[PDB]
């Protein structure tokens, strides 16, 4: 290409895009599949953490990380780079709690995270972010699901998807609008999340995966986010394997 | 193009940076270490290097704490800035909270610190891998820290020159050393076998071995000379 | 505290007490009140105990740094003047200083400077510093001779501690003698005031109030 | 080439490329002009609507820096607005505590100049896109007119012009200028000169013309003081311009 | 290249900024230092072109650093200005803190320190000036002569030429100079310094500046009459020697 | 305690300063230098507040020496006296003071007249040929000027000064341990013994 | 290209070329040799002479860093000036804090910690010194807790302990010769004549003391820099010994 | 090329940047200050002109920095403004501090350090300006210096800068009478100004002039920038008008 236009983030192309921001989106694509599914009483987050060798320890490396005790966030792309947006995110979260003596509303968080990505494109001495971030929880207004782009664009979603196997996920999410125009209830959506990631793992097939599911649900996790583990997760695993077959 | 071979603030068409990629190279030219762990112990075995036979060999084990410690493979200048930082955090946790810093928790602080230099246009980015051991409330853990900042919890891993044979020792014997607990002797012997294969066109010597061990019963101690000519 | 010092032809005699007093209680009866700045320079500890100790060793860091940088032995004048600058900055912080820097070098003869925490550098030949510096002046000034022998110069500083110790309320302990030659301070031993007082009472015919 | 990829180095024939481009940026603007007389000063400009629907009546391109001193520009539109902002602030500071009433014309020009100069000084800064005209009236040097260049130099003038039609306006002003003109006479020169530039749209709706003459206690907002001096600056309305525009 | 900043060396170990600084020295006026045993005579070329150009108010090429240490210089004259004031403020400040006379060995070391600090940094460039700094202290009757370099190197030389066409003067100086007995005569030290500077001026003794430093804080600037007296005596001996050499030829 | 005296004669300025320094109830030495030469033909006698005299004297001496050396010709007593005064005037408006009164007695070569200035601790430069500060000026404003003959010489001024000193010891409970008299002339500065 | 311009750009080795070039600066510098024995460490140096006017005995190249610490050096004196002034402060500050000798190993750490600055800022290290250091030092002293220790402070990496190490132009040939001639049976006197034996071989000038300077670290003696007469004597014993064998 | 920052050096051991500032002078007006024992004249030439240019009630290349010292300008005018203001501020510091007027040698010396400072430090331009300083101090009397764009000063009895310096200089040193007079300075300056300038009839509205005198209204120095009609009188004597 040349003539600027990607060589810095300040400079703009005559087309209406920035080709340096396009290679950041390519980095989200390369990362491991994450989905989030909005519900009429919660949110479910799932992630594919692939297993490359059996030298890893199972259920110990994940892309699910919590913010407060009731906002779940999960990231795809460059792994330490998604961690960092959560680490600053966590700092932003705390400030709001101290000052207003209230838990953060999810759309409030939504404004604040995307201001960090945007600051990293106003300066040619700051590399943008290259991570999408699926997020949401339960608050004052009930459950909300969002996703944020490494452009610094964000919008609300009923079903969201990102990563390498996102081509399958997107399709299963659509089947769901039709199947349930409530976007599915939060209990049955933990099982729906597992089945989705399995069709997505057909696009990564040459390797094994580890599935982590978490949730936050109004009255089936009690307004709080907690990790789906135990006999819960194994039921989710059994449903997925059955219906894929 | 490779207009990106200079910019660390500007994405390469693949979605990487070349600088982060070259940093993996640095590890390859770097000196070999093999990690491994069990529930009640963790061991680092590292190769000392020399430039001649009037050299008294490079420390590859730095004591970070009396219960945590690290080894290196790659750039020694970059290894120094991060070692400083790392001791400052473990002492902080013992000062304010009378607390041991978890292996996993330490690693997340180091992560932000790698990516800060990636975000910036100022100072060198990192180019050393650290194999980290500790023993906290959650038993012994083994992290592989990368100069990207990616931190990976394994049962055994290796970085440095010709490190692909250490992964092959560890894969085969993965389960042997999960079953051994309470025997520091066994875990030490397993790294030594490991790093013979890793190396090619070299042999181990007494004073090339530096084995660093911490567990639940074993204090943080470094064995040299006659304390490592028992496992060669 | 009674510390005193005086130049003579054969060098500088620095005689000190050992008594530390805090309140109407005695804090210690052993404390050397000479700080050894380097093997050519002696300073003294009177005023604040803490101040004199830290800043004189710090003074020692400057002395050592000077020899390393230029490879010339520091002047007596160079050291005092530098402690004059240093104490002024920390003026208004409750600082204290009541130190005499003494040394005798081949380029300046015997020299003694008084340093005070108010930024004062005072030239003299005879100085006394402390609470009981006054008693130290009375005896010492009147028996002062520039032409004086080492054995006798020693005797004179000793006796300045003994009369000063006796009539003051904050002094005594023991008598620590140092003589600075061109080759630095030489220790001349520790003489307890208690026993010492009695042999000197007889010899001189002085201190006519007690008979033992 | 490199003498305006950098601001450090100069052309060997003098001056940065940036300054010569900053003048090109002036001419890409509307046309503005000023004529000094001995009982007045007229300042006149055109305003491109640049849409049938654009309202240029709502923002005029003749703006009081202080009540006795107005200014125009020729050159970039965004660059003018911040520059005007800084004119109002510095003026109070610099002389409305030294003299307790608004500055001399002369003084404010030397201030403005330093700001233009500082953006010609170093790399990673660009010149301003305009050359301004500052006209005003004080009692210490009388009526004055000036042109303030984005190079960081300023020149006083009797009449001058700048903008797209500058080169045509300048020869015109030479011919019609006399030793004594009236304020009315200078308004009658000012309309003709600017009309050479744009014709087929000339009316006082699209052409803004205004004067610096004598006080207006009517734009002062108070009366009853024997020493009061109201705004030397005065705006003619659309209707008043038409009365002069007929008079040609 | 490796000439883009001071944060890059060339693979020889050189930094081209410093190497072009050494060529800079050669641009401006020449300086000669020549030690005796009770003196150091520090002499320098004074540049004059036009009659208009004064030698009253015009900037001297010898600057008094203190009352016992002097500095003459070679390089860019504009560059050397910042260097001249700095060295004098430091000179006084030594005496403020310590209360001691200005040590020569300290003085060069600090002054070359100013130059070094810029070289160490990349955001600022050092001066292209090399100096001669000659002096005595009241505690020494053994003379010291120092040099600085635009890198941040300090050196000691018995005798030295730097600046405009140093090279030819440099070999002349070697032969005459003895380290056995450096010129014990004060007048002969000045005379040698006049012969050395004679080579580079072409014709001149209003363009020769001689200044003399002796112990215990005695500094002099030598009037124009005295510089002209040397030339008459020095031409008489050079010519005389030359006539004689041609007589040795006649004899055989 | 701590006096400084000044007389301007028509060819010299004669400054005197006490040899006595008292901190506590103790006279520390009967020989103390309490006057410093700013340059070789301008002399500052100084007296004032505890240990400020020492810090301030060396600070002022160093600055005048720098400017004399910088210009390459010693500054006038007129340049010198504003500068010292201006340091003091800043200090009382700063967060750290110096309250040191001083006299500048220079021989001005620039116009060939001796010059005695009186500079206050407050920081007030006024020219007076009989100036004096602290508790001295309470006795010698009147003694100098009674006997003062409108033309003066070095000889005349010294006997009158000695006399002044002889009054001070008598009517103050003080001891100055004599005074050193340093004479400022066109041949530089010299020490001459007196009562 | 964009690899030798910048301190924040690595190349395909995963290294800086800023760091590389500074090694070649030391090789420019004059030959300096240090040889450890258990009797004291002996620090020898080379100086050069190209003029009869150059006084080389009136400026230093072996320097005292404390009262039992000495250093030899090679490379630029500019880079050396910063390094030794620094190293003077570290030992001095130690005596302040503890009132004990500085240990040999810890002095080495401080010198390599300065060395690290090549750029402008970094997180965990403020950088104010904007180039590589084109100087190394051999650092020799005595602690009591080991013995006599001899180290090479590297400006380009971390520090390597040696038992004998040569630096400078003639470093290459000296290193081979020390392997075959450093032994633990060799007394204080032998240590001196060994350094001069290697020293001449790679000198392009005759063995004389106006181009040489030995020193020793004997704790008993303090750090002693030698006289000229002692060295002159020893050139003569060296030649008489080798004349006969 | 060397052009990027002023932190570099060309192979002459100078900088190309300094050469570029040099050349800036030789496209501006011509400037001449001739010193005499009886007064110093400063003269500058205008580098723009029109008949609708105000230049009869103003000057632009002539500033008094204190009532005893004056300067002339040659170079770009945009560069000039900043450094004039700083010299004048430095003068009033001198006046405030020492209770007297600054020496000529320092005032110039400061200004010279400041120009060099922008070369020395940063990637910030050198300022391509040459100023002629004509001053008085009661230490070396009248003093004429000029300041280089490189930032050094050299004393004088006459100097020319600006355009065609070489041409001007030869002409000035030829007709320099050794005692000199302020009246002859004034006379010489017009003659020399004429031949460099590209007009054949030099005129007063094309002239800036200041003469400095202590030789009439003694014991005090009075510096006078001439008014246009007076400039006309001196032109009539040189026979130009």
């Amino acid at each position: 290409i040349g003539t600027g236009y990607d060589l810095s983030n300040s400079v703009f192309s005559p087309d209406g895009r920035n080709f340096q921001v396009e290679y950041a989106v390519k980095a989200v694509e390369n990362g491991t599949t994450s989905i989030g599914i909005k519900c009429n009483d919660g949110v479910v987050f799932a992630v594919e953490k692939l297993i490359t060798s059996k030298l890893l320890v199972p259920q110990k490396n994940v892309k699910i990380q919590v913010v407060d005790r009731h906002i779940g966030c999960v990231y795809s792309g460059l792994i330490p780079d998604g961690r960092h947006l959560v680490n600053r995110g966590r700092e932003e979260a705390a400030s709001f709690k101290k000052l207003y003596k209230t838990p953060i509303p999810i759309p409030a968080f939504a404004d604040r995270l995307g201001q960090y990505v945007q600051a990293h494109t106003l300066y040619n001495s700051v590399r943008p972010f290259g991570v999408s971030t699926i997020f949401g929880g339960v608050d004052k207004n009930g459950a909300h699901l969002y996703m944020l782009e490494p452009s610094g664009s964000y919008w609300g979603y009923k079903g969201a998807a990102t990563g390498k196997g996102r081509q399958s996920a997107k399709a299963e999410l659509e089947k769901l609008v039709d199947h349930h125009p409530e976007g599915l209830s939060a209990r049955e959506a933990v099982k729906q999340a597992a089945k989705i990631i399995y069709l997505a793992h057909e696009d990564n097939k040459e390797k094994d995966f580890e599935l982590e599911i978490s949730w936050c649900s109004l009255s089936e996790t009690n307004g709080l986010h907690k990790f789906v583990k135990g006999d819960l997760l194994q039921e989710a695993i059994d449903f997925a394997q059955k219906e894929i077959n | 193009r490779n207009n990106y071979d200079g910019d660390t603030v500007t994405f390469s068409p693949t979605g990487r940076l070349f600088q982060v990629e070259y940093a993996l190279e640095a590890i390859k030219q770097g000196s070999v270490t093999v990690g491994l762990r069990s529930n009640t112990h963790a061991v680092l075995v590292a190769l000392k290097r020399n430039a001649d036979e009037l050299s008294s060999y490079q420390k590859k084990i730095i004591k970070c704490d009396e219960h945590m410690g690290l080894s290196l493979a790659g750039l020694a200048p970059d290894a120094r800035v991060l070692s400083n930082y790392l001791r400052q955090q473990c002492n902080y946790s013992s000062l304010v909270f009378n607390r041991k810093l978890a292996v996993e928790r330490a690693g997340h602080l180091l992560c932000d610190k790698a990516q800060k230099n990636t975000q910036s246009y100022g100072g060198r980015p990192y180019g050393v891998g650290l194999l980290i051991i500790g023993y906290d409330k959650s038993g012994a853990h083994l992290l592989e820290f990368q100069p990207s900042g990616n931190v990976t919890e394994l049962y055994g891993t290796a970085i440095g020159a010709r490190s692909q044979g250490a992964k092959t020792y560890l894969e085969r014997t993965l389960d042997t050393f999960i079953k051994i607990d309470g025997n520091p002797d066994e875990l030490i012997k397993a790294g030594v076998e490991a790093i013979s294969q890793s190396l090619r066109d070299e042999s181990l010597t007494v004073d090339n071995l530096s084995i660093a061990i911490v567990g639940k019963d074993t204090p943080f101690t470094i064995y040299d000379g006659e304390a490592v000519a028992k496992y060669i | 505290t009674t510390t005193l010092a005086f130049r003579f032809q054969g060098g500088i005699i620095v005689a000190v007490d050992s008594r530390a007093t805090a309140g109407n209680w005695v804090a210690s009866q052993t404390v050397k009140k000479v700080i050894e700045i380097n093997p050519f320079l002696l300073g003294t500890m009177a005023g604040g105990a803490a101040d004199c100790q830290f800043w004189e060793t710090w003074l020692g860091s400057q002395c050592r740094l000077h020899e390393l940088r230029e490879k010339e032995r520091i002047s007596v004048a160079a050291a005092s003047k530098i402690l004059s600058n240093l104490v002024y900055q920390y003026k208004g912080a409750g600082l204290s200083m009541g130190t005499m820097i003494c040394g005798y070098t081949r380029k300046e003869g015997p020299t003694i400077y008084y340093v005070d925490s108010d930024g004062t550098r005072l030239k003299g030949d005879i100085f006394c510093v402390g609470s009981g510096q006054t008693f130290a002046y009375g005896v010492l000034d009147s028996n002062y001779k520039w032409d004086l022998s080492v054995e006798d110069a020693l005797y004179l500083g000793k006796r300045s501690i003994l009369a000063a110790a006796h009539r003051d309320a904050y002094s005594g302990g023991s008598v620590n003698l140092y003589h600075v030659t061109e080759d630095g301070w030489i220790y001349h031993g520790n003489h307890d005031v208690g026993e010492l007082f009695w042999k000197v009472k007889e010899e001189e015919g002085s201190f006519n109030n007690v008979i033992g | 080439d490199r003498y305006s990829f950098s601001l450090t180095t100069f052309s060997p024939s003098g001056k940065l490329g940036q300054i010569d481009y900053a003048l090109t940026a002036v001419k890409q603007g509307v046309t503005s002009l000023g004529i000094k007389a001995t009982n007045g000063v007229v300042i006149a400009t055109e305003k491109k609507s640049s849409s049938p629907l654009a309202m240029s009546e709502t923002l005029s391109k003749v703006s009081l820096l202080t009540p006795d001193i107005g200014a125009v520009y020729s050159g970039m539109g965004p660059d003018y607005r911040v520059l005007v902002d800084k004119s109002r602030k510095v003026a109070h500071t610099s002389y409305k505590r030294i003299y307790g009433e608004y500055p001399p014309t002369k003084l404010l020009v030397s201030e403005v100049a330093k700001i233009m100069q500082e953006a010609t000084q170093s790399g990673g800064v660009r010149p301003f896109g305009v050359s301004l005209l500052i006209a005003g009236h004080d009692e210490f040097n009388g009526f004055s007119l000036y042109q303030v260049d984005p190079s960081g130099s300023y020149f006083p003038w009797k009449a001058t012009a700048i903008g797209k039609g500058s080169v045509a306006a300048k020869t015109f002003l030479e011919k019609r200028w006399n030793d004594e003109l009236e304020l009315e006479d200078a308004i009658h020169i000012a309309l003709l000169t600017l009309k050479e530039s744009v014709e087929g749209e000339f009316n006082g709706d699209t052409i803004e013309l205004a004067i610096i003459g004598d006080e207006n206690p009517d734009l002062l907002g108070y009366t009853g003081i024997p020493t009061d001096k109201g705004p030397r600056f005065r705006k003619l309305t659309s209707q008043e311009i038409n009365d002069r525009l007929e008079a040609l | 290249g490796y000439d883009r900043a001071l944060s890059i060396f060339s693979p020889d170990g050189h930094i081209f900024q410093v190497e072009y600084a050494l060529e800079a020295v050669k641009r401006g006026t020449c300086a000669v230092g020549v030690k005796g045993k009770n003196c150091v005579v520090l002499g320098c070329e004074r540049r004059s072109t036009l009659k208009l150009q004064d030698t009253r108010i015009t900037p001297s090429k010898v600057s008094k650093i203190d009352s016992h240490v002097v500095l003459s210089f070679s390089g860019l004259n504009a560059d050397s200005r910042i260097l001249i004031e700095k060295a004098r403020v430091e000179a006084q400040s030594h005496r403020l803190t310590l209360e001691d006379p200005v040590t020569v060995e300290y003085l060069t070391r600090y002054v070359a320190g100013v130059q070094q600090r810029y070289t160490q940094s990349g955001g600022v460039r050092p001066f292209g000036v090399s100096t001669l700094i000659a002096g005595f202290d009241p505690r020494d009757d053994e003379p010291k002569l120092y040099q600085t370099e635009p890198s941040g190197i300090y050196s000691s030389w018995s005798a030295q030429t730097i600046g405009r066409n140093s090279k030819t003067v440099r070999e002349f100086l070697e032969k005459n100079y003895d380290r056995k007995e450096p010129p014990a005569t004060v007048e002969e030290c000045v005379k040698l310094t006049v012969r050395s500077l004679l080579e580079v001026v072409q014709t001149g003794a209003k363009n020769i500046e001689i200044t003399v430093v002796k112990p215990d804080s005695d500094i002099v600037a030598l009037s124009s009459e005295e510089i002209n007296q040397y030339v008459t005596q020095i031409e008489q001996e050079k010519q005389e020697q030359q006539e004689q050499d041609k007589k040795k030829k006649s004899n055989h | 305690m701590d006096i400084i005296l000044g007389i301007r004669v028509q060819d010299s300025v004669i400054l005197a300063s006490s040899k006595a320094v008292t901190r506590g109830i103790s006279v520390l030495k009967d020989s103390d230098d309490k006057t410093r030469q700013l340059s070789p033909h301008t002399l500052m006698s100084f007296a004032g507040e505890a240990g400020d005299t020492v810090q301030f004297a060396e600070y002022i001496q160093a600055n005048i020496q720098l400017y004399s050396i910088r210009e390459d010709y010693e500054l006038s007593p007129q340049a010198v006296s504003s500068f010292v005064r201006q340091e003091l005037a800043k200090s009382i408006r700063s967060r750290r003071p110096y309250q040191v009164n001083v006299l500048i007695g220079g021989y001005d070569k620039k116009k060939n007249k001796p010059e005695l200035y009186q500079i206050d601790y407050l920081g007030t430069k006024v020219e007076l040929p009989y100036g004096a500060h602290g508790y001295s000026g309470f006795y010698t404003f009147s003694l100098l000027d009674h006997h003062y003959r409108p033309d003066m010489t070095t000889e005349e001024g010294l006997d009158l000064l000695k006399l002044c000193v002889q009054e001070l010891e008598k009517r103050m409970p003080m001891d100055f341990k004599g005074v050193i008299v340093k004479i400022v002339d066109k041949d530089g500065i010299r020490q001459v013994d007196d009562f | 290209s964009e690899y030798d311009r910048g301190v924040s750009t690595f190349s395909p080795e995963g290294r800086l070329f800023q760091v590389e070039y500074s090694l070649e600066a030391i090789k420019l510098g004059s030959t300096a040799i240090g040889i450890a024995t258990k009797e004291g460490v002996v620090l020898g140096v080379e100086k050069r002479a190209t003029s009869p006017l150059l006084e080389s005995d009136s400026i230093e190249k072996i320097v005292e860093i404390d009262r039992h610490i000495g250093c030899a050096m090679s490379g630029l004196t500019a880079d050396a000036r910063s390094m030794i002034e620094h190293a003077r402060t570290a030992a001095v500050t130690h005596n302040l804090y503890y009132d004990e000798d500085i240990n040999v190993e810890s002095l080495t750490q401080s010198v390599c910690d300065l060395a690290l600055r090549f750029g402008e800022g970094a997180s965990g290290e403020e950088r104010l010194m904007s180039r590589p250091f084109g100087v190394a030092l051999l650092i020799a002293g005595h602690d009591a807790d080991d013995g006599y220790q001899l180290f090479h402070a590297e400006p380009s990496g971390t520090f390597y302990r040696y038992n004998a190490k040569a630096i400078g132009s003639g470093s290459e040939g000296a290193q081979a010769e020390l392997l075959n001639e450093w032994h633990s049976s060799l007394t204080l006197k032998e240590a001196e004549l060994l350094v001069l034996k290697i020293l001449k071989q790679v000198m392009e000038e005759k063995l004389d003391e106006n181009n040489a300077q030995l020193s020793c670290i004997t704790k008993q003696d303090g750090f002693k820099i030698y006289d000229n007469e002692k060295t002159a004597e020893l050139i003569k014993e060296l030649k008489e010994k080798e004349a006969a064998e | 090329r060397y052009d990027s920052r002023t932190t570099i050096f060309s192979p002459e051991g100078r900088l190309y940047q300094v050469e570029y500032a040099l050349e800036s002078i030789s496209h501006a007006g011509t400037a001449i200050g001739i010193m005499a024992s009886d007064g110093i004249v400063l003269a500058a030439e205008r580098k723009v002109t029109s008949t609708l240019l105000e230049q009869d009630t103003s000057t632009e290349k002539l500033y008094k920095l204190n009532d005893k010292i004056a300067v002339a300008v040659a170079g770009l005018t945009a560069d000039a403004e900043i450094l004039i203001n700083t010299a004048r501020i430095h003068a009033q510091n001198y006046l405030k501090t020492y209770n007297e007027d600054i020496p000529v040698e320092i005032l110039v010396r400061r200004l010279s350090d400041i120009k060099q400072g922008y070369t020395q430090h940063g990637g910030l331009r050198p300022f391509g300006v040459s100023f002629i300083y004509a001053g008085y101090d009661d230490r070396y009397g009248y003093q004429l210096y000029t300041s280089n764009p490189s930032g050094n000063y050299t004393g004088w009895k006459a100097i020319s800068v600006g355009a065609n310096t070489s041409a001007a200089q030869t002409l000035l040193q030829m007709d320099y009478k050794d005692d000199m007079k302020v009246d002859d300075a004034i006379e010489l300056a017009l003659k020399t100004l004429s031949k460099t300038t590209d007009s054949s009839a030099l005129t007063y509205d094309r002239l800036e002039f200041a003469t400095i005198r202590k030789g009439a209204n003694d014991g005090e120095v009075y510096q006078k920038i001439f008014k246009p009609q007076e400039i006309k009188d001196i032109l009539v004597k040189t026979g130009i008008t």
